[PDB]
């Protein structure tokens, strides 16, 4: 059935299993037209698709010319990601496809049902958790690789870094939502947490910094408390 | 004009001819039903004053053989059997004529009802979709599951309706996705009209029937078949002019002919809000779209 607080565990189990997020598929910037309309210019856009154990990030990059000529871009957008997912799965080997697929909108069921029905021992599921996947984009450099696109591309990531090496998939996850969580509720603040210590850096391989234990610990609180002081100034409390 | 004759009424029952019913009594003087219209397949059907769990009833068709009811008290039911001696037969029901023991099919002169619900029913498909091939006439009942439902037990009393799935291989061609999915004309056209049923006219006999299996004996996997082939054509954006005229037609007489109190159970919300207000189809059903607004407003 459907992914929520209460089997959250079976995320870091050995079943291979992926998230997929649609949110960044289709970019635009709403703008006027000479006549005094709005017209949309489209950017180029992302699949996130995620292990969770294992951090393994599969980033389909969408490239602009992938709207030429279409209508209805949103519902595109939609059946473009299950293509693209299902392309994925079909490029794995068997041992590496995976059991589960989780979808982060429900939107997406049916479009990849319907793609993956040559894969009917693979279950596809909603989630009703509110996870902050949009914000990938507020990661330099996916946002940086997504921009500089010129052509369709899949770019591998492992979005914990070393992280595995210290602590187990359950923390990894957390810390990662956390930081998502924060860079979504007020990406400024939550970015210069990250950097304002211009002694802790970004190795060229990673995608976060380089924080000892301790910092870490120091991290996470600030970002705890940029959660709730957002959940305040949004709510007056 | 033919005759359905019964050996006798032992228990009190709810008999229905087609869209008609009326009620016997236990043990009441009754020897059938006489002047049934030829050139039409019938059904008649059952329910137990004692037990109404369980409606049943026969589909048949009188022009392929003489047909009488006789209740059997092992099995608990009427059953329909057939007689092979046409002199025994004539003369049994001329003597229950004689005796005005036989009550008359009401053929209302204007009244076009049956078959404007039959129209495209026939009985030799009948007995595809009910096989039971030792009989010329075909059993139906409340409990009786298809042949899509028994895959999601008993394969011989099963429905063998046409099996639908719009999330099947069969119904979206690869590389197609998104268009077969979202525009079911090749699944329609294709697929089904083309290659399954062969013609329209097959195609709309099987929607008849599970409509009527579902109105008649309350069989849930009847109306699941009705929805789905009113669904797959509503969802077709390329459909052949003369079926949708034809389907406004079919359906309409359908609604007429539901028992209002029994609309909260046989109409999909989901399905009639979709036709009628959403599909590519949405246009073409004026006559069902202008009875289920007088008649069902609150559905939808
Ligand atoms: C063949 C047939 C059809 C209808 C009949 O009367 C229906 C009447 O309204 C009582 N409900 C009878 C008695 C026979």
């Amino acid at each position: 059935g459907a992914m929520n607080s209460s089997n959250y565990a079976e995320l870091f189990n050995n079943d291979i299993k992926l998230f997929v997020d649609d949110t960044n598929v289709y970019r635009v910037t709403v703008h006027k037209t000479f006549e005094g309309n709005v017209a949309t210019k489209a950017i180029n856009g992302c699949i996130f698709t995620l292990n969770p154990k294992t951090g393994h990030l599969f980033l389909k990059i969408i490239h602009t010319s992938v709207w030429a000529g279409q209508k209805r871009l949103s519902q595109l957008a939609k059946w473009k990601t299950a293509e693209e997912v299902s392309a994925l799965v079909r490029s794995l080997p068997k041992e590496e496809q995976p059991k589960q697929i989780i979808v982060t909108r429900k939107a997406m069921l049916d479009p990849l049902e319907v793609h993956m029905l040559d894969f009917p021992n693979i279950a596809i599921r909603p989630t009703e958790l509110r996870l902050p996947f949009s914000a990938a984009m507020s990661i330099d450099k996916l946002s940086d690789v997504v921009m500089k696109a010129t052509e369709p591309q899949m770019v591998l990531f492992n979005i914990y870094d070393d992280w595995l090496d210290r602590i187990s998939s359950y923390t990894a996850f957390s810390r990662l939502t956390l930081l998502l969580r924060a860079l979504k509720t007020n990406e400024e603040s939550a970015k210069m947490i990250l950097l304002s210590d211009p002694t802790i850096t970004i190795k060229s391989y990673h995608l976060w910094p380089s924080f000892t234990d301790e910092q870490w610990i120091t991290i996470e609180s600030q970002m705890r408390d940029l959660i709730l002081t957002e959940y305040g100034r949004k709510y007056n409390v | 004009m033919n005759t359905v004759p019964f050996t006798s009424a032992p228990i009190e029952v709810t008999i229905g001819i087609d869209q008609y019913s009326f009620n016997v009594k236990e043990n009441q003087p009754f020897h059938g039903i006489k002047d049934i219209p030829i050139g039409h397949v019938h059904v008649i059907h059952f329910q137990h004053a004692d037990n109404s769990s369980m409606r049943y009833g026969y589909w048949f068709d009188c022009r392929m053989g003489n047909f009488y009811i006789q209740y059997d008290p092992k099995d608990g039911l009427y059953k329909m059997m057939e007689e092979r001696d046409g002199a025994k037969f004539e003369n049994i029901v001329h003597n229950f004529k004689e005796r005005q023991m036989m009550v008359s099919y009401p053929k209302i002169d204007e009244d076009d009802t049956w078959y404007n619900l039959t129209e495209f029913v026939q009985m030799d498909k009948i007995r595809k979709i009910v096989r039971k091939d030792e009989n010329q006439f075909s059993y139906v009942d409340s409990s009786m599951t298809t042949v899509q439902e028994n895959e999601l037990s008993d394969p011989a009393h099963s429905l063998n309706y046409t099996v639908i799935n719009f999330k099947s291989r069969e119904a979206i061609r690869p590389g197609h996705e998104m268009e077969d999915f979202l525009d079911k004309s090749y699944y329609l056209n294709t697929v089904m009209l083309q290659g399954i049923f062969k013609n329209s006219s097959n195609y709309f006999g099987e929607l008849q029937f599970a409509f009527l299996n579902a109105m008649f004996f309350g069989n849930y996997g009847s109306s699941l078949q009705w929805h789905a082939m009113i669904e797959l054509i509503c969802s077709s954006a390329t459909v052949p002019k003369h079926m949708l005229d034809k389907l406004d037609e079919i359906l309409y007489y359908q609604i007429k002919t539901l028992p209002e109190q029994y609309s909260d159970i046989l109409l999909n919300e989901r399905v009639w809000n979709i036709c009628l207000y959403s599909s590519f189809q949405k246009n073409s059903l004026h006559n069902t779209e202008k009875i289920m607004e007088n008649k069902y407003p609150e559905l939808l």
